[PDB]
């Protein structure tokens, strides 16, 4: 946003390690957004025909 | 066009051409693409079956500038497009140009398929009401259609004597039929027996005795083929309307319509009341010509009236009683009340067949301001300080203008130039800055469990009146969760605790008289991070309740900032 | 009025006349 | 209880979400069966038949994607929620 | 130039239709369409009523005694009757009851030839003592007709003329849609949309319609000879 | 008419000017002084609005640099057909009547009370004798493309603005026409554009050509003119020129030879004309969509000619000299069919 | 030297300049050589059209000239505008054009046996009798009046059938070219110039699948001469962000402007029939990376 | 009353009148229009296809002895209106020098092919140049974009030209209708067709008349 250098300098003192919470940040690195179809809550999903299709498949 | 989605399918063409053995490697494939053999359209024709595409006007604005429409090969070099969407994008078909874009992997084509879809953002994310309606040409020929006019031909008539009564039809089929031969006008009152279409309660409740309606059942309406014809297009089931469709009744119509049936159903009967109001549109005999533009009769005694009182008050300020000011005051004022008269004089001369009165009356466009000024009078006109001159325009456009009177008029052009020039720009930094304050709000949890909830007067109750309703409760508590039960004066309850509120219930509560409500709100959430989805209450482009995960604060920001186009002048304006 | 030498023909609605030509543009 | 529609909207969103808990899970939950039978199609000329292919009858070439979803309508698919 | 064939598809319903014809040369669609819609429409020719009689009346102002509803209706209810006739000459018909009761299509008795189509068919319904006796008079012709071009016939005391509709077929609709045939992907796909009475089926219609319309343009073929594409 | 109209550009940017920024809005408003001067309709669409106007019909320039306007004095209530050029000050100081008032062609006003011109933003009747000057034609401050818009009078500010500036975006079509209807400024706006030849001195053509011309002086001298064909135009449009004269007529000077680009018989032709219907149709036409007959396009009635322009140059290097040459490596004899020997 | 992405046509003209012939170059070149392409466009979907009262407009659709509608006498129109945007515009002007145009195009004789109409008063004694495809001009300011069309419009020479087309108002009764059947109201008709604007479509148009990357950004090439990729602006972000699609911006942000591996492993797979792999680090994170690094701070990358 | 239709004719000198009646009410419109449509676009012809000039490598520039460049004489060329009775590209000749005129008659088809304006004027000559064009014939219906013979390949003097096979000109029709009560209920069709003068109106009529029986024959048979 703004203050680059300033911000920089604090958190680097600091070693305030972040991790990659919200949007804006997580788009400039460019990983998957935790938003919409990114929450882990959805993106580790396991899906396979029911037993009882796979009984009836053939 | 095809020149471009050859082009743009080329990996894709080229892997099942060569599957079905047109080629004999990748090479070779891509060289008869580039030579545009025939035997490659086949192929393009099968590969694009399912695949959706994303389009998007430049420059995108709200959450609905990206759309994901079926692509379909057609001839030319102009991306074609659905009349019904142009006011997402706020295109004009006058050289706007816009982007098309491609998912690739199985994944964004699902994303685009589901989410992006255009048929499934009707409504509109600022509020819980549709924005893809008859806009602008089609609202006409609906008008025209279900219009009725007093003895036309063909239309019903008693019992005379020895004469039958005619103007009854045993179905619609021999109305049409009629109408085709040429001894029906399509406008006209009649007396048809429909089969296929609930009547309205007030006649369904009375001649079946609220047994129910059902599909095979007749009745003896009274109305015109134009209102059946129209009716027809409406989703089955469906109560029968029998008015006369001006735009306000085209939207409660269509808010209606949103609000008790499925999104896809919508769409489906937009898009056919779309083409039945572009069909109509063309024979409602809407032209424009000398003869439609009328001048008013006795325009001319009216203004040497006035004319005289002017110069009553030059005698006046000739006396010298009187500065620069008051004469100011006087003229601008006497100005203002000739051109009132003259609005109203002319008003009353127009018929309602001219295509000027028919086109502003049904609600289509314009004001009735800019008929006054096409046929009756300008009338004073802005200065670049914003003063109204005193010198008046006494002639339309129509009659001719003379030099200074233009020279006077362009001002006005000038300045709102400029101001649309300064607003745009203000708009875009307002819209950009409320997008950055609100970048992380998200909805995390499902419910908080909170007790907070903000109580909002739902309508108030009059000290001689039963009940009025509130003017803004359209905004405040219509999609918010109900945070208590608003149970009635009695032990019955007619809204529970949790239960989203909406048309059908805000009409209960309405009924009940109830006034006071507490509400669920976000304002009070106690969610650590986020806010969760029971206080943010129903969605306005799902039309239920939030899911999940879903981000709101863009959605906000984009919904807040669209309008700032329009802000304009303590000042009251975007500033 | 036609002051070129051989300009097509084109009557027109003049109830006014300019007492001089446009000068050189 | 409507006019049957034409092209991608078959079959419509409203019956996919009474199976699946939002639409934000549905995307997922049918892309990667999509992902599955397209796999399935690859190994089609040899190999183990771990990832059964379409349970409903596939089209005249038909995506993988919407034989996923035609057949999600068909509630022929059970999945876990996240992790 | 032989192009390409246009095959005429079709579909099936309960006792609609939707006829496919395709590919179509560009802007032949509504060429089709149009003339042939006509032709369904007012071409075939068909049978139905015409005139109608009640001895328990006089006029048309007031209803017939003992029967619960009224002439506009009993002419309405009588007038979709699906009759079929095979003989030119306009014959009649009688409908007697009486007692408590209703009445229906299938006890008119029929003279020869003419018959009727639904028997089931609803027209009123009778109280205790009631009774009605109607002489209606059934013509064969084509398209549809209204009463007014039948007010002048003659002079009788209770002659009150019905608007007849003198067709098997009493709707239809069509559409033209774009199809790729080649580059060109512009050519037409007709989409025709009948839904015919008892009498007739959708495609013996078309069959009749298209017989017709061959036989009207084989006046503007055989002026001179010469040669077309199929 | 674009390029005079350029050529009549009056800019108030630049260097030695204010900026866009610093510039006052108020600045781009009109001002009471500005009739006879400066257009007020023609004007650029984009943020430049009120910086770029353009000279009036009539103005003249005058030796300092202040723009003057032609007027013709009443002495005695009588209108004088010798005229004066008047400046803003001098201008101000008098009474300037109007063009439009009606004049008995004695010079008598028949009218005993006529509209005037006053100070600044001032008009009211006066007597018929005080009156000072009169104004020469009611065309006195339009602009040069606004001259050329039939029924100007009946337009909006807006609309009029935009239709000026549009007619400024032709394209030279092949076969052009005149229009059925036009203010009779075309033919003059077309020969003072310069890009139409025209003889000197009144002589008898010899010969014509469809590349040149041969007329014969009445002084025994022959002169030929060179009329450039399918030459590219300064922004990608072509230019043409077709002699619209017989062999053996006697041209007088001053009469058009040749017709050059958006020309029918020496006068301007930016169009063709079209027979209009104005109905709503099946909504092709929908939100100022346009339908146009397979007819147009058949009979390349608004078929245009586009010369694209490429250059290649082979510059010496510290590495060698490069050198264009038809043999280039690892290339199919098809791929280079068309290169020559050079 | 090839030709540019969207160009063709004829060979007109070549100029080569040389200095062994002793022509001026600019310094340090030996050969310079032009080529003119010259091109014939006809007028297509996509173009724009507008009149001289500023009404712009684009081709919507080209139909045949077997189904625009068409006088009672056979003779099809050739455009069709609306109605909807005249009044709103308040550009009256152009309908006052149009009529005097048909007047003019079809000639008209005023009578005169009985006297003058009072209409007629002003008129200039040789403009009452005017011929086919005549030529007339009204100077601003001063022009036909209102009356002055009344009158005209009302003497119009018949045609040659004999027959006159339009009414006094101006209007005309047509006949649909589709239905066949005319229309239940008359319609106004005339001659209007219309010209032809310099935005036309084959300059527009363009696309872009795969073509050569810049060296310096690793970003494809821009505009449609170079046959570049078009931008993809923030707002295009926040828009995907408000649907909630995560995989459609990862793809956008990185498997289709930066990642070289991705792109080449993602090309590769769609030639063949496999799936598409995820997407990588994009080359802007890690020019980040190895350039925030040159500041002496040790940016960890917490793997764990 | 109930008769078939019958057709005939009233001449004129090049545009004739065709009068159908009786026919069932509301239904001479569907009817006109239709010929009308069929009639105005699926009517076969010939015209020039492709023209090659001497000494001329493209059109875009002129020739010596000339007043108008090559663009305009192609212009004039497309009114040029040629029957063909072989199915096959025919070449004629264009051969006219010194100073004169130049029309449509000066062109020395070969057999099997006729010129039938030779009134035409192509273009004027000065004394110094000279003059000869070769243009080839072929056959086809409706219209082509001249860049059809872009991709032949062929060498640089061949220059394509836009070709327009249609022999009629315009066509109308109106309906005289008779609504009286009596059972003599129809209506009266007057179609109106003129012709380039390449083919008499009863031939493309015909033409007409056989290409509809032909499509419509799909029909008929039992389904
Ligand atoms: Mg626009
Ligand atoms: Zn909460």
């Amino acid at each position: 946003f703004q203050e680059t250098t300033r911000v920089l300098t604090d958190a680097a003192i600091n070693c305030r390690s972040d991790k990659l919470n919200g949007l804006k940040e997580n788009v400039i690195i460019g990983k998957l957004i935790p938003a919409g179809t990114g929450i882990n809550r959805y993106r580790n999903i396991a899906v396979q025909p029911t037993e009882e299709a796979r009984a009836a498949a053939y | 066009p095809k020149l471009m989605a050859l082009e743009l399918f080329k990996p894709f063409v080229m892997k099942r051409l060569v599957d079905l053995n047109h080629a004999q490697n990748i090479k070779s494939a891509k060289r008869m693409v580039e030579r545009q053999r025939p035997q490659v359209w086949d192929v393009l024709e099968e590969v694009i079956a399912e695949h959706p595409v994303l389009l998007n006007r430049a420059p995108t604005l709200h959450r609905l500038g990206i759309q994901a429409f079926e692509p379909m090969l057609v001839e030319g070099k102009a991306i074609q497009l659905h009349p019904l969407v142009c006011e997402a994008f706020n295109a004009d078909f006058d050289g706007d140009q816009m982007a098309v874009h491609l998912p690739l992997s199985a994944e964004a084509q699902a994303e685009a398929r589901i989410l992006m879809l255009s048929s499934n953002n009707i409504l509109s994310p600022a509020s819980g009401r549709p924005l893809a309606m008859p806009r602008l040409d089609m609202v006409t020929g609906l008008y025209y259609l279900t219009t009725e006019v007093p003895g036309d031909t063909g239309e019903y008539q008693p019992a005379s004597g020895d004469h039958p009564e005619t103007g009854v039809y045993s179905s619609p089929a021999e109305a049409i039929m009629a109408a085709d031969r040429g001894v029906l006008s399509v406008r006209a009152k009649i007396k048809v027996r429909l089969t296929q279409l609930r009547p309205p309660v007030e006649i369904e409740a009375e001649l079946f005795g609220h047994s129910g309606w059902q599909p095979g059942d007749a009745w003896m309406a009274e109305t015109t083929l134009g209102r059946v014809m129209f009716n027809e297009l409406l989703p089955l089931g469906y109560p029968f309307v029998n008015k006369q469709m001006h735009k306000k009744v085209q939207a409660a119509i269509i808010n209606d319509l949103a609000e008790r049936y499925p999104m896809i159903v919508v769409a489906q009967t937009v898009d056919k009341l779309k083409d039945a109001g572009f069909y109509w549109a063309t024979r409602s005999g809407v032209t424009v010509s000398m003869a439609d533009v009328l001048v008013p009769p006795r325009k001319k005694e009216i203004l040497d009236h006035y004319e005289e009182r002017a110069d009553k008050v030059e005698k006046q300020f000739q006396r010298g009683a009187l500065n620069h000011d008051e004469r100011n005051e006087a003229l601008v004022e006497i100005w203002k009340e000739a051109t009132d008269e003259v609005g109203q004089a002319l008003r009353e001369h127009y018929p309602d067949d001219n295509p000027i009165i028919t086109i502003v009356d049904s609600g289509a466009t314009g004001n009735f301001t800019q008929t006054r000024t096409l046929a009756g009078m300008k009338g004073l006109v802005t200065n670049p300080k914003g003063e109204f001159i005193p010198r008046p325009v006494k002639s339309s456009f129509r009659e001719g203008l003379t030099v200074l009177e233009y020279f006077i008029n362009t001002h006005g052009a000038r300045k709102g130039l400029a101001d649309t020039a300064l607003r745009t720009a203000d708009s875009g930094y307002l819209t950009r800055r409320l997008v950055d304050v609100s970048q992380d709000v998200i909805v995390r949890e499902h419910d908080c469990q909170t007790e907070r909830g903000i109580v909002v007067e739902l309508a108030e109750r009059a000290p001689d009146g039963t009940l009025i309703r509130d003017p803004y409760i359209e905004t405040s508590a219509y999609a918010r969760t109900l945070g208590t039960d608003a149970v009635d004066e009695a032990g019955n309850v007619i809204v529970e605790r949790g239960q989203d509120l909406g048309d059908p219930e805000i009409d209960a509560l309405l009924a009940a008289g109830i006034t006071q409500v507490k509400v669920r709100s976000v304002l009070t959430c106690a969610t650590s991070t986020g806010v969760c989805a029971t206080c943010y209450g129903r969605s306005m482009a799902t039309g239920k309740l939030v899911d999940i995960g879903e981000a709101v604060g863009i959605v906000a920001a984009q919904s807040i900032g669209e309008p700032g186009t329009q802000l304009t002048m303590i000042t009251g304006g975007l500033p | 009025n036609n002051s070129v030498p051989g300009a097509p023909n084109r009557v027109s609605f003049a109830k006014l006349r300019e007492p001089l030509e446009v000068p050189g543009l | 209880g409507y006019d049957t529609p034409l092209g991608i909207t078959n079959p419509p969103i409203d019956e996919l979400l009474d199976r699946v808990s939002s639409k934000y899970a549905l995307v997922i939950y049918a892309a990667k069966r999509a992902r599955q039978i397209n796999d399935y199609y690859n190994q089609l000329g040899e190999g183990i038949l771990e990832y059964v292919g379409p349970l409903v009858e596939p089209g005249l070439q038909e995506k993988p994607l919407s034989i996923a979803l035609r057949e999600i309508h068909a509630d022929l698919l059970e999945h876990t929620e996240g992790e | 130039i032989s192009q390409r064939p246009t095959l005429s598809e079709d579909v099936l319903t309960d006792n609609r239709s939707q006829f496919v014809i395709e590919p179509l040369e560009p802007g032949f669609g509504y060429t089709l369409g149009n003339s042939l819609r006509r032709t369904l429409l007012s071409s075939i020719p068909g049978a139905a009523v015409t005139s109608i009689r009640i001895d328990g009346v006089l006029h048309e102002f007031t209803t017939v005694p003992g029967v619960k509803e009224d002439v506009t209706e009993i002419i309405l209810n009588l007038k979709s009757l699906v009759v079929s006739s095979e003989e030119d000459e306009p014959v009649t018909m009688y409908l007697r009851k009486q007692g408590p009761g209703e009445v229906t299509a299938g006890d008119i008795v029929p003279p020869a030839g003419v018959t009727v189509h639904n028997p089931g068919m609803h027209i009123a319904t009778l109280n205790d003592k009631g009774k009605l006796e109607v002489e209606l008079v059934v013509e064969r012709g084509r398209g549809y007709v209204p009463a007014v071009q039948n007010r002048a016939s003659g002079a009788e005391i209770g002659r009150i003329p019905v608007d007849s509709i003198y067709s098997p077929v009493l709707k239809v609709t069509y559409k033209v849609d774009a199809t790729r045939v080649e580059q060109r992907t512009d050519f037409d796909k007709l989409i025709l949309d009948v839904e015919t009475k008892n009498s007739i089926s959708p495609r013996d219609a078309l069959a009749s319609a298209g017989k017709t319309l061959v036989e009207l343009f084989g006046l503007a073929r055989e002026l001179n000879v010469e040669a077309e594409g199929i | 008419l674009s390029g005079l109209t350029h050529k009549r550009r009056l800019s108030a940017l630049g260097p030695g000017g204010l900026s866009r920024e610093r510039a006052g809005l108020e600045v781009r408003d009109v001002h009471p002084s500005h009739y006879g001067r400066m257009c007020p309709i023609e004007t650029p669409e984009g943020p430049n609005i009120g910086l770029i106007g353009s000279l009036s019909v009539y103005a003249r320039v005058n030796p300092f640099g202040f723009i003057e306007t032609p007027y013709r004095k009443v002495v005695d209530g009588v209108v004088s057909d010798e005229i004066v050029y008047l400046t803003a000050d001098e201008e101000d100081r008098h009474v300037v009547a109007q063009a439009n008032s009606p004049i008995d062609a004695d010079g008598r006003f028949v009218e005993p009370r006529v509209l005037v011109r006053r100070k600044a933003g001032e008009v009211e009747y006066v007597p018929s004798s005080e009156v000072d000057y009169m104004d020469v034609s009611p065309r006195q401050m339009v602009s040069v493309a606004t001259a050329m818009i039939p029924f100007l009078e009946h337009d909006d500010a807006n609309r009029a603005l935009m239709g000026a500036n549009m007619q400024r975006q032709a394209v030279p079509l092949v076969r052009s026409e005149a229009p059925l209807v036009g203010t009779g400024m075309e033919l003059r706006a077309a020969i003072d554009a310069g890009d139409v030849v025209v003889a000197e001195e009144s002589g008898v053509i010899e010969e014509v050509s469809a590349d040149y011309i041969t007329v014969m002086h009445d002084n025994g001298t022959r002169r030929t003119y060179r009329m450039r064909k399918f030459a590219r135009s300064n922004h990608g449009t072509c230019a043409n020129q077709c002699p619209i004269v017989d062999a053996g007529d006697r041209v007088e000077a001053g009469q058009v030879i040749a017709d050059g680009p958006c020309t029918d018989d020496g006068e301007m032709a930016l169009g063709k004309n079209l027979l209009v219907a104005i109905m709503p149709w099946e909504g092709h036409n929908y939100e100022d969509a346009i339908i146009l007959s397979n007819r147009l396009v058949e009979e390349d009635v608004l078929t245009s000619i586009h010369i694209e322009e490429h250059e290649i140059d082979a510059r010496d290097t510290k590495l060698g000299a490069e050198e264009i040459t038809r043999d280039i490596p690892n290339i199919s004899d098809e791929v280079l069919a068309d290169l020559d020997e050079r | 030297l090839k030709v540019p992405h969207g160009e063709s046509g004829k060979v007109i003209g070549i100029r080569v300049f040389s200095r062994e012939d002793e022509d001026e170059l600019p310094a340090g070149v030996n050969e310079l050589v032009r080529v003119y392409v010259a091109q014939k466009r006809k007028i297509s979907d996509g173009d724009k059209l507008a009149g001289r009262h500023g009404n712009k407009g684009v081709i919507g659709k080209i139909l045949p000239v077997e189904d625009m509608p068409f006088l009672a006498d056979g003779t099809p129109v050739d455009i069709i505008l609306n109605t909807h945007g005249v009044p709103r515009r308040m550009n009256i002007g152009q309908i006052l054009e149009t009529h005097l145009g048909w007047c003019a195009h079809s000639g008209w004789k005023v009578d005169a046996a009985k006297g003058v109409p009072d209409w007629a008063a002003r008129l200039p004694d040789e403009l009452l009798e005017a011929q086919p495809n005549a030529i007339v001009s009204t100077p601003v300011f001063d022009g036909a009046q209102e009356a002055e069309l009344q009158g005209l419009l009302s003497c119009t020479l018949p045609n040659r059938d004999g027959d006159v087309l339009v009414d006094a108002d101006g209007k005309a009764m047509l006949f649909d070219g589709r239905s066949g059947e005319p229309f239940p109201y008359p319609v106004t008709v005339g001659y209007m110039y219309i010209m032809k604007l310099h935005h036309l479509v084959d300059d527009k148009i363009h696309a872009r699948s795969t073509g050569p990357y810049s060296m310096i950004t690793q970003q494809p090439l821009g505009g449609k001469a170079q046959f570049g990729g078009q931008r993809f602006g923030e707002m295009e972000c926040w828009a995907m962000q408000a649907y909630g699609a995560a995989y459609t911006l990862q793809e956008l942000l990185t498997i289709k402007s930066d990642d070289t591996v991705g792109r080449v492993k993602v090309y590769e797979a769609i030639v063949k029939g496999e799936n598409i792999p995820e997407p990588g680090i994009p080359e802007s994170f890690k020019v980040l990376l190895k350039e925030l690094q040159s500041l002496c701070l040790n940016v960890e990358v917490l793997s764990s």
